[PDB]
Protein backbone atom coordinates (compact mmCIF):
# COMPACT_ATOMS: atom_id res chain seq x y z
CA UNK A 1 0.00 0.00 0.00
CA UNK A 2 2.45 2.64 -1.20
CA UNK A 3 0.89 6.08 -0.70
CA UNK A 4 1.53 9.62 -1.88
CA UNK A 5 -0.50 11.30 0.90
CA UNK A 6 2.45 13.33 2.20
CA UNK A 7 0.23 15.69 4.24
CA UNK A 8 0.16 13.19 7.13
CA UNK A 9 3.91 12.43 7.02
CA UNK A 10 6.47 14.50 8.92
CA UNK A 11 10.05 15.69 8.44
CA UNK A 12 12.30 14.99 11.41
CA UNK A 13 15.49 16.19 13.07
CA UNK A 14 18.39 13.92 12.14
CA UNK A 15 21.72 13.43 13.89
CA UNK A 16 24.74 13.61 11.63
CA UNK A 17 28.50 13.65 12.35
CA UNK A 18 29.53 16.64 10.20
CA UNK A 19 27.78 20.00 10.42
CA UNK A 20 28.42 23.66 9.64
CA UNK A 21 30.54 24.00 12.81
CA UNK A 22 32.53 20.77 12.12
CA UNK A 23 30.97 18.71 14.92
CA UNK A 24 28.04 16.24 15.01
CA UNK A 25 24.69 17.94 15.49
CA UNK A 26 20.94 17.58 15.12
CA UNK A 27 20.18 19.05 11.70
CA UNK A 28 16.78 19.35 9.97
CA UNK A 29 18.51 18.10 6.81
CA UNK A 30 20.29 14.77 7.37
CA UNK A 31 21.64 12.49 4.65
CA UNK A 32 20.61 8.92 5.44
CA UNK A 33 21.73 7.16 2.24
CA UNK A 34 23.35 8.19 -1.04
CA UNK A 35 22.81 5.94 -4.07
CA UNK A 36 25.28 6.14 -6.98
CA UNK A 37 24.55 3.50 -9.64
CA UNK A 38 23.42 5.64 -12.58
CA UNK A 39 25.65 5.59 -15.66
CA UNK A 40 25.75 9.39 -16.07
CA UNK A 41 26.99 10.38 -12.59
CA UNK A 42 23.64 11.33 -11.05
CA UNK A 43 23.25 10.39 -7.39
CA UNK A 44 20.10 9.95 -5.30
CA UNK A 45 20.25 11.42 -1.79
CA UNK A 46 17.78 10.54 0.95
CA UNK A 47 17.42 13.53 3.28
CA UNK A 48 15.61 13.71 6.63
CA UNK A 49 13.62 16.74 5.42
CA UNK A 50 10.71 16.48 3.00
CA UNK A 51 11.47 18.35 -0.21
CA UNK B 1 27.27 -21.19 2.09
CA UNK B 2 27.90 -17.47 2.50
CA UNK B 3 31.34 -16.00 3.02
CA UNK B 4 31.34 -12.40 4.32
CA UNK B 5 32.87 -9.67 2.20
CA UNK B 6 32.83 -11.74 -0.99
CA UNK B 7 30.40 -12.93 -3.66
CA UNK B 8 27.06 -14.34 -2.56
CA UNK B 9 27.10 -12.44 0.74
CA UNK B 10 23.34 -11.83 0.37
CA UNK B 11 21.15 -14.34 -1.48
CA UNK B 12 17.53 -15.01 -2.38
CA UNK B 13 15.66 -17.30 -4.76
CA UNK B 14 14.21 -14.29 -6.60
CA UNK B 15 14.59 -10.52 -6.58
CA UNK B 16 11.19 -9.87 -4.97
CA UNK B 17 11.28 -12.97 -2.74
CA UNK B 18 10.84 -12.29 0.97
CA UNK B 19 13.09 -15.25 1.88
CA UNK B 20 16.31 -13.22 1.88
CA UNK B 21 19.34 -14.77 3.59
CA UNK B 22 22.73 -13.25 4.39
CA UNK B 23 25.77 -13.69 6.62
CA UNK B 24 27.51 -10.32 6.32
CA UNK B 25 29.46 -9.53 9.49
CA UNK B 26 27.52 -6.77 11.25
CA UNK B 27 28.83 -5.82 14.70
CA UNK B 28 26.80 -3.38 16.79
CA UNK B 29 28.80 -1.19 19.17
CA UNK B 30 28.00 0.65 22.38
CA UNK B 31 27.28 4.35 21.65
CA UNK B 32 30.22 6.45 22.84
CA UNK B 33 28.42 9.79 22.42
CA UNK B 34 25.48 11.02 24.52
CA UNK B 35 22.98 10.97 21.65
CA UNK B 36 20.82 8.34 19.96
CA UNK B 37 22.13 6.36 16.95
CA UNK B 38 23.07 2.79 16.11
CA UNK B 39 26.84 2.57 15.54
CA UNK B 40 27.75 -0.53 13.56
CA UNK B 41 30.72 -1.97 11.71
CA UNK B 42 29.98 -4.02 8.62
CA UNK B 43 31.96 -6.04 6.12
CA UNK B 44 32.43 -4.47 2.70
CA UNK B 45 29.77 -5.44 0.16
CA UNK B 46 30.95 -8.61 -1.56
CA UNK B 47 29.05 -7.73 -4.73
CA UNK B 48 31.13 -4.55 -4.97
CA UNK B 49 34.34 -6.50 -4.32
Amino acid sequence: SITDDFTLTSPYLGFCPYCRHSAPCFSPIKIENVWDESDDGSIRIQVSAQF
Amino acid sequence: AMNPGAFGDIQASSLDATDIVARTDIRLLKPSVKNIHVPYTQAVSGYEM
